[PDB]
RNA sequence: UAAUUGCGAUAACGAACGAGACCUUAACCUACUAAAUAGUGGUGCUAGCAUUUGCUGGUUAUCCACUUCUUAGAGGGACUAUCGGUUUCAAGCCGAUGGAAGUUUGAGGCAAUAACAGGUCUGUGAUGCCCUUAGACGUUCUGGGCCGCACGCGCGCUACACUGACGGAGCCAGCGAGUCUAACCUUGGCCGAGAGGUCUUGGUAAUCUUGUGAAACUCCGUCGUGCUGGGGAUAGAGCAUUGUAAUUAUUGCUCUUCAACGAGGAAUUCCUAGUAAGCGCAAGUCAUCAGCUUGCGUUGAUUACGUCCCUGCCCUUUGUACACACC
């Protein structure tokens, strides 16, 4: 209920701007920045993916692990 | 999956079968809320509507929405099976019905009363606040009323 | 070089053979998917929704082929799982005999399995045969 | 008959069988290759002996291995138990004695029992406890 | 705590006292002289007898042991 | 082992004292070419108080 | 004719404990003092060249009250 | 690294990594020093492991439990509170996955890291409830470098596990958070409150 | 901070009513000869090294 | 019969709920004699010939 | 010392019961005897993939050989051995090396003299005496009850979730047990969402069920901290199974209903290594019913290796007017 379950578009675009400095991103930490719950935090971790900024340096399941682009 | 957009589209919270349904969770829970519908029937439903799932209630087409009722309260004929449902046999007409929302409420109370009605120990028991289903009353539930 | 399927870790061959019967078309799936829930010992149906029959058959074909002869009632005791008796100890359970029986008469149908003498059913030289070839499909994508 | 061995591993009930011969280095468990295995986690305990001791060493031996018994972890030591413990029978029947004690050496200084077999085993539970030591509750009065 | 029973200690006295040559600072052949020499019931017995009149006899060799 | 595992007590009271009978059945099968005579000589004899012998025949 | 019984004497009755139960029995079912009995039991078996023996005699005899006594002599051991 | 191969094929890194040196799930085992005297002997590293298990026979001789690879009795110490009694690979995927973490803030090897948070908890004195009389004060104790291994790899896990109850992040990251802000102590911690707290105790009664 | 570091150099015994406290000399390493007795809380063996955060106070019977 | 039972006020839960209960509920072991245990109360008593007669 | 286990002291010397020995089970034998009711390699017969030999399977006998693994006979093995610290340089204890094994090797079985108004006459066609004996306290047949519900106590089960629930997928034990004058254990084929049904079938069993493909667990997804998809009480309606009989609901299945419980006050239980704890299985019971028990194996820790503070008990010493022995 308490907000993080959509993609307000200022959501998204912030998204892309905010994910420098971040030596750590996970399905915790997306959540942790005030935003986007487990779930669609999990559709990011993807589609940060899809080109740049994150790199996939830990497997699975629970838990996952970025830094950024170099 | 995909990271999606939309504009003002969705509107959280939505009323529907005389109750109210939070948007912002997974659709098929989401209908669970309505009296009568545990997950697996929710499940079975949207599967039937034709819907993506992995949408929440906010999103949904108000004609997605509209299907996924009418489906609901006429489970034999959108070819639900019949085991599947709340009230097989009724026991006056027979029918096989899937009892939803504000009436299974009804429904209890007719049932229970017409045991009591009838006399029947299972009533009798019902209407002394006691346990039906043959427990031991000794030491098991106290607090209760 | 030469290839089985013992050659390739269980979860990159069953998707890569759930994506091929998916991707072909001819399998006989019953109807009552979707509908249906894999076992007593369960909660809620399989989440592949659309699928997982293959998902299954992808796992019933590569297990029979691992062996000699099962049946149905051997792959109920393989696939079934804990069943929560809510307040009371769990304890193991067989799952549905109709999901297998109607999976080994897929496969059969689709000549992937046949009926064994000894009993039950046993991977069929044509199976061999289209497993060991996406078994290979599966290490040319690790190439 | 070319020149072959074969030796065993066991960890609590599980008991691993190996049968190490001569020919191009192959080292399959049960039917599939060792670079399976899982477990996973525990896949390099296993790698964990032809990496002690130079990957080379089995270029001139298949190697084979069927666990049955035990579970999913007593397997895991078992079967690398069998495995060094054939690369030190092999030698000790073919290649010459040095050779076989220089395995031995680097096997036992780093060890996790590769050689010898765990002597461990469930003890007998006695009656008044689900357990062994474990007994009931009581409440006095 | 592996202390010696007496039998065990009195017998290895009595083994001692009668068959000093023959016997040894070696349990091994220790052993084999009380098959010949002593009538044992088990297998166990004999060992832990043959050990001990053993020891008695290792520091005998320097110094005297009383009994 | 056929094992049979009571209480030792006929009735009820006492700490709850556990106690295991055991009995051991030990069985062999030894194979055997012969005509008619030897076997017959060699199966009359050979009797024994406490070993139960059976011999059959045929190869199904 | 498929079953077939024989008697048979026993090598000495006096190392046989169920021979010498019912001994003592009939003892004392015939009638005889009670020390008597067991010490004339005792000292036959003891004849009868055992390496030991014992009897108790427990339950009540002519008092109210029941008691319980011991009749041992030469060596038995009791363990393992 | 010269690469060798023969009928069933190793893998490039697995080949590489393994022959040459003798390191974790891929981490270093060389470097990695106990910055504080003592504690030495008492933390393993060398000789080096694969992955944190093993039959390690620990228990049967009082001070050999000594003789555990420090990582490993790091792990052995996450698997617990019932529900979790047994399940080492439970415990042994997330301090894979901790590490991990460990290293992507700060570098360093996560392996020593874990060095410096244990060094850094175990407290250099205590106090325990001597008699003097029902009214019971406090002698002040210098206790045991083990004693302070021990309480230290409890007091890390715990307080971490405890934070990881009941929230969003997982287990392996407050672990691993809790090791980075106590591998230079920084009172932010769970153990390095309690560490502190009871050097304040022992003080205050002495 | 003044840290003090001391070798244990033998094991006298245990004190505390209920035990789990032990007696022991050390030796401190930065400059030797001299010698004082301490307290313990955990398990302790010779040639440990402990953190006297205290130099110089002793104690001896615990109850 | 059973239509007096439902019928039957004084019965059911709510009416049991809303009484006081007894003390006798929450009692002890009771116990009654136990320090006698050893005091025979026959008041007979054997006697020391009847005793030799017998042993 | 676990031990009246020993050394030692010594008006005692030297012995026996009990402890130990002994026995049983779990550990070790590329030594011995063997095995189509156990399994290995070679060979044919043969399938799939590669082809350059190779790789992975089928084939209760198409043949040859073997005993590493399994089985159980007979042996062997360990005696706290070697060495060193410590100690009246005594019995011992501690550490290192070796070793299948070095905590009584781990765990059990057996267990002296005595005591108790312990429990059991409701296990006994064991039994004294008392009671009853045909409108029976004998016995049997029909039906109810032991389950009855304001509440107090105890053993347990399941939980309060994210080291998780869920859904796929991986896929691994050991101790058992099974049908003759009978209907026990059940593979396999169909039918059914399920529980189950139906057709056959192997097994009186290392031969068949059964590799008991058990569960935690491992892996890839979904949910995302919200009494939530944690939790599953209570209840409705339907279907089946056992049984002559299921209502006060034997059990099993499906749908719906979705409680308390957000780690638990004073208190208090159990435990030292393959142990604790988590986890399922077989056997007992059993027509049907395990939230019990007896064993079993699977995963596998943290913390002591100490003390006399609490509690319990033994031993001296000492008092006794008790000896039916402080009831
Ligand atoms: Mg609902
Ligand atoms: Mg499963
Ligand atoms: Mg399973
Ligand atoms: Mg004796
Ligand atoms: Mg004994
Ligand atoms: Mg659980
Ligand atoms: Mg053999
Ligand atoms: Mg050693
Ligand atoms: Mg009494
Ligand atoms: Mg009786
Ligand atoms: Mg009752
Ligand atoms: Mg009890
Ligand atoms: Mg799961
Ligand atoms: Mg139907
Ligand atoms: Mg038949
Ligand atoms: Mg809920
Ligand atoms: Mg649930
Ligand atoms: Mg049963
Ligand atoms: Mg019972
Ligand atoms: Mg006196």
């Amino acid at each position: 209920a308490q907000h993080a379950v959509i993609l307000d578009q200022e959501k998204y675009d912030r998204i892309l701007k905010e994910v420098p400095t971040y030596r750590y991103v996970s399905v915790s930490v997306l959540v942790d920045r005030l935003k986007i719950g487990g779930s669609l935090a999990r559709i990011a971790l993807r589609h940060l993916e899809k080109e740049g900024i994150i790199k996939p340096i830990s497997k699975h399941s629970k838990q996952a692990i970025y830094t950024r682009a170099t | 999956s995909l990271v999606v957009q939309e504009q003002g589209s969705f509107q959280h919270i939505l009323r529907l079968l005389n109750t109210n349904v939070d948007g912002n969770i997974k659709i098929v829970y989401a209908l669970t809320t309505i009296k009568g519908v545990g997950r697996r029937y929710s499940n079975l439903v949207c599967k039937k509507a034709d819907v993506d799932l992995h949408k929440r209630a906010g999103e949904l087409t108000q004609e997605e929405l509209e299907r996924i009722v009418q489906i609901m309260q006429n489970p034999t004929h959108y070819k639900i099976p019949a085991w599947f449902l709340n009230r097989q046999n009724d026991i006056t007409d027979g029918k096989d019905y899937h009892t939803l929302a504000n009436n299974v409420e009804s429904k209890l109370r007719d049932d229970l009363e017409r045991l009591k009605k009838i006399r029947a120990h299972r009533g009798i028991r019902h209407f002394w606040g006691l346990r039906v289903r043959g427990q031991h009353t000794k030491t098991t539930g106290r607090r209760r009323a | 070089p030469g290839v089985s399927v013992r050659d390739v870790a269980a979860q990159d061959f069953i998707n890569a053979y759930a994506s091929f019967l998916q991707r072909q078309g001819k399998l006989e799936v019953p109807g009552y998917v979707d509908i249906v829930k894999t076992s007593s010992g369960n909660e809620m149906p399989p989440q592949d929704a659309e699928g997982w029959f293959y998902k299954r058959a992808a796992s019933v074909a590569r297990h029979i082929y691992m062996r000699k002869q099962v049946g149905v009632g051997k792959l109920n005791k393989l696939y079934g799982g804990a069943k929560s008796r809510g307040v009371r100890p769990y304890k193991h359970i067989d799952a549905s005999g109709s999901i297998n029986r109607k999976v080994l008469q897929a496969l059969e149908k689709i000549g992937i399995v046949e009926i064994s003498p000894k009993g039950g059913r046993r991977i069929s030289e044509n199976g061999q045969r289209d497993l060991d070839r996406i078994a290979a499909q599966t290490l040319e994508e690790d190439e | 008959a070319v020149p072959s061995v074969q030796t065993f591993g066991k960890k609590k009930s599980a008991t691993a069988v190996a049968h190490v011969k001569a020919g191009k280095g192959l080292i399959k468990v049960n039917g599939s290759p060792i670079t399976l295995v899982e477990p996973e986690i525990l896949r390099f305990k296993v790698y964990e002996p032809l990496l002690l001791v130079g990957l080379d060493k089995f270029s001139n031996i298949d190697i084979r291995v069927r666990v049955t018994g035990g579970g999913h972890v007593s397997q895991v030591y078992a079967i690398r138990q069998a495995i060094a413990k054939g690369l030190v029978a092999y030698h000790q029947k073919y290649v010459d004695e040095q050779s076989k004690n220089e395995l031995k050496k680097a096997f036992t200084s780093y060890d996790r029992t590769l050689l010898i077999a765990d002597s461990r085993r469930p003890e007998p539970k006695k009656f008044g406890g689900k357990g062994a030591r474990s007994r009931f509750q009581k409440s006095y009065r | 705590g592996r202390v010696r029973t007496k039998t065990v200690k009195r017998a290895s006295k009595a083994l001692i006292e009668r068959y000093y040559p023959k016997l040894t600072l070696d349990f091994q052949t220790n052993k084999r002289l009380c098959d010949e020499i002593a009538t044992i019931q088990s297998k166990r017995l004999r060992n832990k007898i043959a050990g001990y009149t053993t020891h008695l006899m290792k520091r005998i060799q320097k110094g005297p042991v009383r009994g | 082992v056929l094992k049979i595992s009571t209480r030792k007590t006929p009735n009820g009271e006492g700490s709850k004292t556990w106690e295991t009978y055991e009995m051991r059945i030990h069985k062999r099968y030894i194979d055997l070419e012969a005509p008619v005579q030897i076997v017959k000589r060699i199966t009359q004899i050979t009797i024994e108080p406490g070993v139960d012998v059976e011999v059959v025949v045929a190869s199904n | 004719g498929t079953i077939v019984l024989y008697a048979e004497r026993v090598q000495d009755r006096g190392l046989s404990a169920v021979a010498q139960a019912e001994s003592m029995k009939f003892k004392l079912l015939n009638g005889l003092a009670i020390r008597r009995a067991a010490y004339g039991v005792v000292r036959y078996v003891m004849e009868s060249g055992a390496k030991g023996c014992e009897v108790v005699v427990s339950g009540k005899l002519r008092a109210a009250r029941a008691k319980a006594m011991k009749f041992a002599d030469g060596f038995l051991i009791h363990s393992g | 690294f010269t690469p060798v191969v023969l009928a069933t094929p190793i893998p490039e890194e697995v080949q590489q990594a393994q022959t040459e040196i003798k390191l974790f799930n891929k981490w270093s085992f060389e470097e990695v020093e106990v910055k504080d005297a003592s504690l030495v002997d008492y933390v393993q590293v060398r000789q080096p492991i694969f992955v944190a298990h093993t039959a390690g026979r620990y228990a049967n001789k009082r001070f050999r439990k000594a003789q555990c690879p420090i990582i490993e009795r790091l792990t052995n110490s996450l698997m617990m509170n019932g529900r979790n009694n047994g399940k080492k690979l439970k415990a042994v995927r997330i301090i894979k996955h901790t590490l991990d973490i460990i290293n992507v803030l700060t570098d360093q090897n996560p392996i020593q890291v874990v060095v410096d948070a244990i060094t850094n908890t175990g407290p250099r004195e205590d106090t325990t409830r001597v008699g003097g009389g029902g009214a019971a004060r406090r002698q002040a104790v210098d206790v045991s470098p083990l004693r302070r291994v021990n309480q230290a790899i409890a007091l890390l896990t715990i307080g971490a596990r405890e934070a990881a109850f009941r929230n969003i992040k997982t287990i392996a990251e407050t672990l691993a958070e809790e090791l980075i802000n106590a591998a230079k102590g920084s009172s932010t911690s769970y153990a390095i409150k309690k560490k502190d707290e009871l050097e304040r105790v022992a003080k205050s009664n002495r | 901070t003044p840290v003090t570091l001391a070798k244990v150099i033998k094991v006298l015994g245990r004190t505390g009513s209920r035990g789990g406290v032990t007696q022991v000399r050390v030796e401190f390493l930065e400059d030797t000869s001299r010698t004082i007795v301490r307290n313990v809380k955990g398990p302790v063996r010779e040639n440990d090294i402990l953190v006297l955060m205290e130099s110089e106070r002793e104690a001896r019977r615990l109850r | 019969g059973n239509e007096g039972a439902i019928r039957d006020k004084t019965a059911g839960r709510r009416n049991n709920r809303s009484k006081d209960v007894t003390d006798s509920a929450t009692t002890k072991k009771s116990n009654t004699r136990r320090a006698t245990d050893r005091h025979s109360r026959t008041g007979k008593t054997d006697t020391k010939k009847k005793v030799n007669q017998g042993w």
